[PDB]
């Protein structure tokens, strides 16, 4: 049979419900999410890491006037400082007094260790969904992950779940995300190729192993020191410097919506949001009818356990009678009850302790075993202490 | 034989022929984009 | 400067902007977008292949009745045809009298040619922006290809230029598409493993060489051969076999909007929709001072030919009077004019003859020859043949 139910989007709540097609006993199906994480739409627009300057050795145009090139690399910063009187290790560099003058050149390379520092501009677009849930069908407690769009539908069991989609969409994947080695931090990229002096990103690459980057740095070569051959050279810092060591809280940190989130591969496990929708075809053979079901008569639920507390705090005596032996579904019949018993042998004229918790301290919960209804009342004692770790009932 | 639009309008109409056949397209102000056989289409521009 | 224009967002309309800056002469510019590339994202859950009923040899037990074992197969079809009469091609294949079982077992398995085509149900994501497009500007017919989110910037031929976003959003990608070995369909894929009988794509390849095959062929084992060993298993046919039988018209001929749906990878090249606005730096070079400009004043154009046609059939001999020699930016300073130049060799007292129509037959319109404003008013003649092969003026 088919059952098409919603579990809130936030996992660990034992969703127990009652589906009950005529022709069968009650079918409790247990439901719990494993885990829901969602793929974001990633594109590597930006390629970062910390750039360095390849500064030659100086071109000592010793005797005369140098000579002005232009090599055309990024950042091709090329001077010729006239008229230097450079002395050397063993006395003077330049064998004449006047003549002398320093051509220095610089360019700017790559990050040598661009290899493993890499910073990448995720173009984040879409995300995908992808689920997995158990279930104890059958009283077996078993598992199914599913691409949770909807359309990837995972048979499990002989039960067919169709799995989403999320209510939500409220993900931690901005529009543009930065993925630095273990961070995702939705930040503003630069232009890819159209960086920005000194910010973070101004070694910008379209890929981070890509081939050419753009780069404004601030070459301002100086004229050179007294007496030494050295390209006294002003450079910006390193933007690999700056926006890792301005790196801030990433969203493993800020996670808001109580979200979980996991980059390589880009994937919020744990998104607290949204109604998931999951459509249980599961087979007949469970739908055993009255005919083949115990029959529970005079059941009578004494309620000598109720706490209002965090747990299944309400302990609650039926004392049935059962006409047949068997299995029998404890299934929830009230709104605020949660049952922690979905089926309970039905053996005799005996009573079975259900333990399941509520809100509302005085409470007229209702329970059916399997044919039989009841609404039976308790009166609950609030908790003690007022931090748990779980959600409620 | 396939003419559409060449625009938001798509009239993507098309059949195979078989005999001599003097369709007439009344030609789009968007574009009358036909293709007639293993040719790339003709596109129409209704000027003037 | 820069110059922000906004193109029409459709090939081959070569566009003139107007940069207009203060303390230089009149540059106009021509941009024109070559093609335009709408790469959407795309998300590959069903794979479409040839299913194939690999049904074993038959199981004769010659006077013995045996026990069907359900093997884990797509579609195991085990069947015990009870008491064949089995004979072979030299004999009887059973010595025995009554007893023989037909023991005929099937799965279903992924085709040859699935392992070659495979029918890509790519779940559709936002489009990439990227375009190419070329421009004379600064005295060059230079391109720039950029990818058009904004912020994939091409400083070229000096010139900052930075085009993107585009304005529209008519996608060549549905919602789910298939991508049959060149063809995009826009078709609605089935459940990922959870097909229909008959169905196109009714062998569901959940990874693209995966191992797990969505099948429901409806593989329903027939009577035995009637004294034969021969397979009496009826199926349903080719599912992505009627795919290949439907083969459904695609974007390339079924293209809404004009766009040009080409994949390997899927992408809307030539979508002509919308508008591009796109900026262009401009260095101080193109700045050319209007004192250092050609003294052209003492114009009148004379409108020798009016022929309101697809082609920009004004001409005008426009009699001028140059201070000195040079190239005057003949820009239309009008709203309806497409001039065919863009600058003009204003020498000396030279009348030149430039090539401007509008559509508007009574045109009355300004032109601008680098400072010089002028009004031209004809009466053009009407169309000649009824189609032109594109759009004009």
């Amino acid at each position: 049979y088919e059952h098409v139910t919603v579990i809130p989007n936030t996992v660990g709540v034992p969703y127990k419900t009652l589906v009950n097609r005529p022709g069968y006993s009650p079918m409790v199906l247990e439901m719990e999410l494993l885990s829901v994480t969602l793929e974001p739409t990633l594109s590597l627009d930006y390629i970062t890491c910390e750039y360095k300057t390849v500064i030659p050795s100086p071109y000592v145009k010793c005797c005369g006037t140098a000579e002005c090139k232009d090599k055309s690399l990024p950042d091709y910063s090329c001077k010729v400082f006239t008229g230097v009187y450079p002395f050397m290790w063993g006395g003077a560099y330049c064998f004449c007094d006047t003549e002398n003058t320093q051509l220095s050149e610089a360019h700017v390379e790559k990050s040598e260790s661009c290899k493993t520092e890499f910073a990448s501009a995720y173009r984040a677009h879409t995300a995908s969904a992808s689920a997995k849930l158990r279930v104890l069908y059958q009283g077996n407690n078993v598992t199914v992950s599913a691409y949770a769009n909807g359309d990837h539908a995972v048979t499990v069991k002989d039960a067919k779940f169709i799995v989403g989609p999320m209510s939500s969409a409220w993900t931690p994947f901005d529009n543009k995300i930065v993925v630095y080695k273990g961070d995702v931090y939705n930040m503003d990229y630069p232009p890819f190729g159209a960086g920005r002096p000194g910010q973070f990103g101004d070694i910008q690459s379209r890929t981070p192993e890509s081939e050419d980057v753009y780069a404004n740095t601030q070459l301002v070569l100086q004229r050179p020191s007294a007496g030494t051959v050295h390209v006294p050279y002003s450079q910006a810092p390193s933007g690999f410097k700056y926006w890792l060591k301005e790196r801030g809280a990433s969203l493993q940190h800020t996670a808001p919506f109580g979200c979980q989130i996991a980059t390589n591969p880009v994937r919020a496990m744990n998104c607290a949001v949204g109604n998931m929708p999951i459509s249980i075809d599961i087979p007949d053979a469970a739908f055993t009818r009255v005919v083949d079901a115990p029959s529970l008569t005079d059941m009578s639920c004494e309620v000598p356990a109720c706490t209002h507390s965090s747990d299944f705090g309400g302990v609650a005596i039926i004392k049935y009678a059962a006409s047949k032996k068997g299995k029998c579904a404890v299934h929830s019949m009230t709104n605020a009850v949660t049952i922690r018993e979905a089926e309970i042998e039905v053996e005799g004229n005996s009573q079975l302790q259900i333990s399941f918790s509520t809100a509302l301290a005085s409470a007229e919960f209702r329970v059916q075993v399997c044919s039989t209804q009841v609404h039976c009342a308790a009166e609950c004692h609030p908790p003690k202490d007022h931090i748990v770790n779980y959600p409620a009932s | 034989l396939s003419y559409r639009n060449m625009g938001e309008e798509p009239n993507y109409q098309e059949e195979w022929v078989t005999h001599k056949k003097e369709v007439i397209r009344t030609v789009p102000t968007e574009g009358l984009e036909v293709t007639w056989g293993n040719n790339e289409p003709y596109k129409y521009w209704p000027q003037l």
